[PDB]
RNA sequence: GUGGGGUAACGGCCCACCAAGCCGAAGAUCGGUACGGGCCGUGAGAGCGGGAGCCCGGAGAUGGACACUGAGACACGGGUCCA
RNA sequence: AGUGGUGGCCACUAUUAUUGGGCCUAAAGCGGCCGUAGCCGGGCCCGUAAGUCCCUGGCGAAAUCCCACGGCUCAACCGUGGG
């Protein structure tokens, strides 16, 4: 059973990176799931996103850049302050500031450094680098 | 498959299964039972004064050949029985019976036996109070 | 009706009994607390509970905690199980009644 | 509580590399025991601890903490009046033994040899500032370093002290 | 030679406290009597109404740090003072 | 001795191993029982912290009261009914809202002679 | 196990807000009750030997105080275990010398040192209000001192207005009521000695105190309880300040 | 739960009457162990182990039981009984 | 001016594995299946704001920790100020 699209899509992401494919869709397209393609696409690790209506969750269109080493979600979504970022950025990121973690706060889904800049809390949800 | 548990509100049975398993450990079992401390003849006493009663020479291991002499002891803190190695060249003649002597470990692998020797647990340390090592080298002289 | 300096509205029954925080002659001191009856056999009691998330820190997970919290039914109000109700702080009223009941906040029809 | 030992003890005592630059260093510098040079060492690691942690804090706490360390360092004369906290962690042991009493006295050409130096501090016939300190291993502050002096009471303060003669030929020479 | 560092004047008790160093290079730590007799000599004091707390000789210091009292009246060092420092400083036998 | 202290079982009813010996603030008193009979008999007893109470052990009048508030000295020919023991009002004990025989007729005591030392009922 | 109340005071567990060296000795005054709470005062002999330096000794200090040179709120206090709290005034008539006890930014007492014409005016906050037989009514303050007053003048006092009393005389002077714009001083809390002027008044249901939003001279606006908040002036503080 | 006794005082603390409640696998009862915390040793950290000089709180004065005086005691250098 | 012998705790040890262990042949998958509790759960929208995140008030004794400065010759130790 599908208990979670988000870490099924990353999976699938990395997975088509390391062969080397040039699409890849994504089947659960959920709101969450197109936040989150939002946000390395702002920084650079793919290009353009489409939605696809299909009628029964639709499919999420992306191309690979070939610029994502690995992405996965941190999943028992840890809440995490201001400060403890260097804690699980260092258990996620291979080194400083070496990828972006993805924090979904009271703003929205929205990058770890953006809310570092922004100093607002929130839980994590995935990271790639 | 996949270890388990890992949801974010299952901190009961994560708990549980550390205390579970924590248990098929040997070296903490020992702690928290105080097996050594109900085992012990010294009762936890890293030095013990006894009273010799004889004199014993022990076979070591194979392939090594060779008579350990030693000496059998009646505690005076709980009156238990132990063997000790007399450590030292010919250290032998300076120990007597009934001779107030004080014995530590012998260092083996966990606490036990060490080297070739084996079953043995013990060394003599003094005598009479004084010591076996300067007895053996001769500088100081038994009372 | 008497105010508890507490904000809710009072039960519409007057009841006699001496011990009804509304129509008793005891006061209202302490901390309050909103909670589940999940037993009434006893007599103008109730044996509300109380569940919370606790953290650990070794695991950095949460455990759920429920804590049993024995409270006076007053007449009036006669909270029955299943009912969220406002419990709050009395002084001993007996070997385990502690609290007393405010108000019915949701009864268990709905 | 109880106190404890200012040094840290080498974590394995028989490496060869480890021995012979330590032995090194305790020929040029000629001191007593490996614990002095084992203190100093420590007290580089607790510089470089505290330049770690403050590299990677951020408040108002970090940056007075961070200001004081440079301050400190700068006082002891270890860094120049433009050091940033990056060179902090190229620091070396020799930076702290050339600040040393001992080592300070010997390069002021007070002593022949930096035994002699040791002797003299010893017994007393070096001030620092005026006031006379016994410990050859005290470190000495930068604005402390023009004031280091002969005891006035002590013969070498006299220029005729038949060795004063020897040490300051030995200076020229 | 002695150099005043500090003159307070406790008008409660009616004392003039004094601290000062001494400058005694190369030489003892003098004596009481010595520095007793020279504080009064600047200061134009009574011997019997002051009496010299302490003479401390810091560690490789030349200077010595030094403290004493000087009262209006005869009756208040007996009134108030320990009866130990005066017979230190020998106004009681 | 009549000690005022913990259950010596939990709530739960599990034992208790008592931690320390008993406290004197602890002990309690014991029972007045005060009795009808021809003349007052009292004790003022020193209590915790020097204060007194005036206890009531033999009882011969009480102050009974008409609803419009005028109050009367009166004497007790007998206790009719006494809700807190079947055993009280057979051999003449009084306390706090048991009802009494007297002159006027019945009153109901409001008063716990035990602790205030005196007797005062509403007229029935 | 202890039976009865506590008589000696261990240096290491004393009150916070003493400029006391606590590893110096074992043992520290314990102070007699008091107006005030530990918390809020230190014993007279501190002042005079540690604070003001006039003895030495801790027996020439109790001598001084035998002799009953110094007066506190205009009376002289023989008990060297007087304790002085906040907002009280020392004096020395025979160096002329008067002070106030006030809290520090960090939450220590020291003294501030005032004229003579402050010296006869001690603001009290009036903590609690009662009715004593006659139909007289009684004031209770912060200190524990008390006043009575008639039943008529009842309605110009009300809870933490805060009364300028003349203790050399015990004469009211002027109340300053704990109404909106009053100038305030801060006696404990992280915003310990601070002043500045109320903006509002937070009441609160279920038994917390009113909390007080104060705007600093500067414009900075910080909360405290009511408890802690001292009128002292209506738009000016009426009295010196650090 | 009702009505009382008792207390300095709430309270089954205790009594009379009425009811059958109360806790439990989210581990009760029972058994072992042990004064608790501030802290301390160790480790890069996560964490692991001890309750120690000293501070705060508790309790004991050869073991068990009880009372007077006193604001405060069931009282280590006070009182009575048993072992 | 110390240096060896013995005993205990930690590290060594990812041989306790939340970070971070294994389970085909090395110790370890229950013989299999159902299912209660527990745990984990499809997508979109409206609502509450309990958890959560930010701000903010009281609080978490002192000593002990770390830091700068100052006193004992430096240090150990002690005071001042910050965390």
């Amino acid at each position: 059973t599908l208990l979670d699209p988000l870490a099924n899509a990353l999976s699938h992401i990395t997975n088509s990176e390391r062969v080397g494919k040039r699409e890849v869709y994504i089947k659960p397209a959920s709101k969450l799931i197109g936040e989150v393609l939002r946000v390395m696409q702002k920084y650079g690790y793919i290009g353009e996103f489409e939605f696809i209506d299909d009628g029964r969750a639709g499919v999420y269109r992306v191309q690979l850049l070939g610029r994502i080493n690995k992405a996965g979600a941190i999943k028992p979504r840890f809440p995490v302050k201001v400060s403890e970022f260097e804690k699980w950025e260092k258990r996620f990121l291979p080194a400083f500031e070496f990828g972006i973690l993805i924090v979904s706060t009271s703003q929205g889904v929205m990058s770890h450094k953006e809310a570092i800049e922004k100093g607002i809390g929130g839980r994590l949800i995935a990271y790639v680098y | 498959g996949k270890k388990a548990p890992n949801g974010e509100f299952a901190g009961r049975k994560l708990k549980l299964k550390r205390k579970k398993f924590r248990w098929s450990d040997i070296r903490y079992k020992r702690r928290v039972l105080r097996l050594k401390e109900k085992s012990d003849p010294l009762e936890g006493a890293p030095q013990a004064r006894g009273i010799v009663l004889e004199k014993i020479a022990v076979e070591a291991k194979q392939p090594n050949s060779g008579m350990r002499k030693a000496v059998r002891v009646q505690l005076i803190k709980n009156g238990k029985v132990v063997t000790a190695f007399c450590p030292g060249d010919g250290a032998i003649k300076f120990i007597d019976e009934h001779d107030e002597v004080i014995i530590e470990g012998i260092g083996g692998p966990k606490g036990g036996s060490m080297g070739d020797i084996p079953g043995i647990r013990y060394k003599v340390v003094k005598v009479n109070r004084v010591s076996l090592k300067e007895l053996v080298k001769g500088r100081k002289e038994k009372p | 009706m008497r105010d508890i300096g507490l904000r809710v509205q009072p039960p519409a029954e007057k009841c006699d009994d001496p011990k009804c925080p509304w129509h008793g002659n005891l006061k209202i001191h302490g901390r309050v607390f909103e909670g589940i009856v999940v037993s009434d056999k006893p007599r103008k009691t109730v044996t509300v509970e109380r569940q919370y998330y606790f953290y650990l820190n070794k695991y950095e997970r949460y455990e759920l905690r429920r804590s049993k919290i024995h409270a006076h039914n007053p007449p009036c109000i006669n909270a029955k199980v299943g009912d969220k109700v406002l419990i709050a702080e009395t002084r001993p009223l007996s070997k385990t009644k502690h609290f007393v009941v405010v108000a019915v906040l949701e009864r268990a029809e709905e | 509580k109880r106190q404890r030992k200012k040094y840290e003890t080498p974590p394995h005592p028989w490496i060869k590399e480890r021995l012979d630059r330590e032995r090194v260093l305790m020929d040029k510098y000629e001191l007593k025991n490996k614990k002095e040079l084992w203190k100093h060492e420590t007290q580089l690691k607790n510089f470089r601890r505290r330049a770690r942690r403050l590299l990677a804090a951020r408040g108002k706490q970090a940056e007075i903490e961070r200001e004081q360390l440079l301050a400190r360092l700068k006082r002891l004369g270890l860094l120049p009046e433009d050091a940033v906290l990056d060179d902090v962690l190229s620091l070396t042991i020799e930076d702290i033994l050339e600040r040393r009493l001992q080592t300070i006295v010997y390069k002021k050409g007070l002593a022949r040899t930096m035994r002699q130096a040791r002797q003299l501090i010893v017994h007393g016939h070096i001030e620092v500032n005026g006031q006379i300190i016994r410990s050859p291993s005290y470190l000495v502050l930068k604005e402390e370093e023009d004031t280091i002096t002969y005891a006035r009471t002590s013969p070498f303060a006299n220029p005729q002290h038949p060795e004063r003669m020897m040490i300051e030929k030995a200076k020229q020479g | 030679e002695i150099r005043i560092k500090e003159i307070k004047e406790n008008k409660l008790i009616g004392r003039k406290e004094i601290y000062f160093e001494i400058y005694h290079p190369g030489e003892p730590t003098p004596s009481r009597k010595d520095v007793k007799g020279k504080l009064v000599a600047m200061l134009d004091l009574n011997p019997e109404t002051t009496v010299i707390q302490y003479i401390r000789s810091y560690f490789g210091s030349y200077i010595s740090k030094g403290y004493a009292k000087a009262y209006d009246s005869k009756e208040r060092m007996l009134y108030i003072e320990p009866e130990y420092i005066l017979i230190r400083d020998g106004l009681i036998e | 001795a009549i000690w005022q202290g913990r259950s010596l079982k939990k709530p739960s009813g599990g034992r208790i191993v008592l931690a320390r010996k008993k406290r004197k603030r602890e002990l309690g008193r014991e029972p007045s029982n005060t009795r009808v009979a021809e003349q007052d008999k009292r004790k003022i007893i020193r209590t915790y912290g020097g204060n007194r109470k005036v206890r009531l052990t033999a009882a011969a009048y009480a102050n009974v009261f008409d609803k419009s508030g005028k109050g009367r000295k009166v004497r007790i020919i007998r206790v009719i009914e006494n809700p807190a023991n079947r055993q009280f009002a057979r051999r003449n004990i009084i306390t706090k809202g048991a009802i009494i025989e007297t002159e006027i007729g019945k009153a109901k005591v409001t008063s716990r002679p035990g602790q205030d030392g005196v007797v005062n009922a509403i007229l029935l | 196990a202890r039976k009865g109340p506590k008589r000696h005071l261990k240096r290491l567990a004393a009150p916070t807000s003493w400029y006391i060296e606590r590893k110096a000795y074992k043992w520290a005054v314990r102070p007699r009750p008091g107006p005030h709470n530990m918390r809020t005062s230190i014993p007279l002999l501190y002042i005079v030997r540690d604070y003001l330096g006039y003895a030495k000794t801790a027996r020439e200090a109790r001598k001084i105080l035998n002799e009953g040179k110094f007066l506190v709120d205009g009376r002289v206090r023989k008990d060297y275990k007087f304790p002085v709290g906040i907002m009280d005034v020392v004096s020395i008539p025979e160096t002329g010398e008067h002070y106030r006890v006030l809290p520090n930014r960090i939450g220590k007492l020291i003294l501030h040192p005032i004229s003579e014409d402050e010296a006869f005016i001690k603001p009290l906050r009036i903590r609690n209000k009662r009715m004593i037989k006659g139909a007289r009514v009684q004031l209770n303050f912060h200190d524990g001192t008390n006043h009575i007053v008639s039943i008529a003048e009842k309605d110009n006092y009300f809870t933490s207005y805060t009364v300028l009393m003349k203790v050399p005389e015990r004469e009211i002077l002027e109340v300053l009521p704990f109404e909106k714009g009053a100038y305030v001083f801060v006696t404990q809390g992280k915003n310990v000695a601070r002043k500045g002027r109320i903006v509002e008044i937070k009441r609160f249901p279920m038994g917390w105190p009113d909390v007080v939003t104060i705007e600093d001279e500067e414009g900075e606006l910080f909360d405290t309880l009511k408890e802690y908040a001292f009128v002292v002036g209506t738009d000016k503080p009426k009295i010196s300040l650090p």
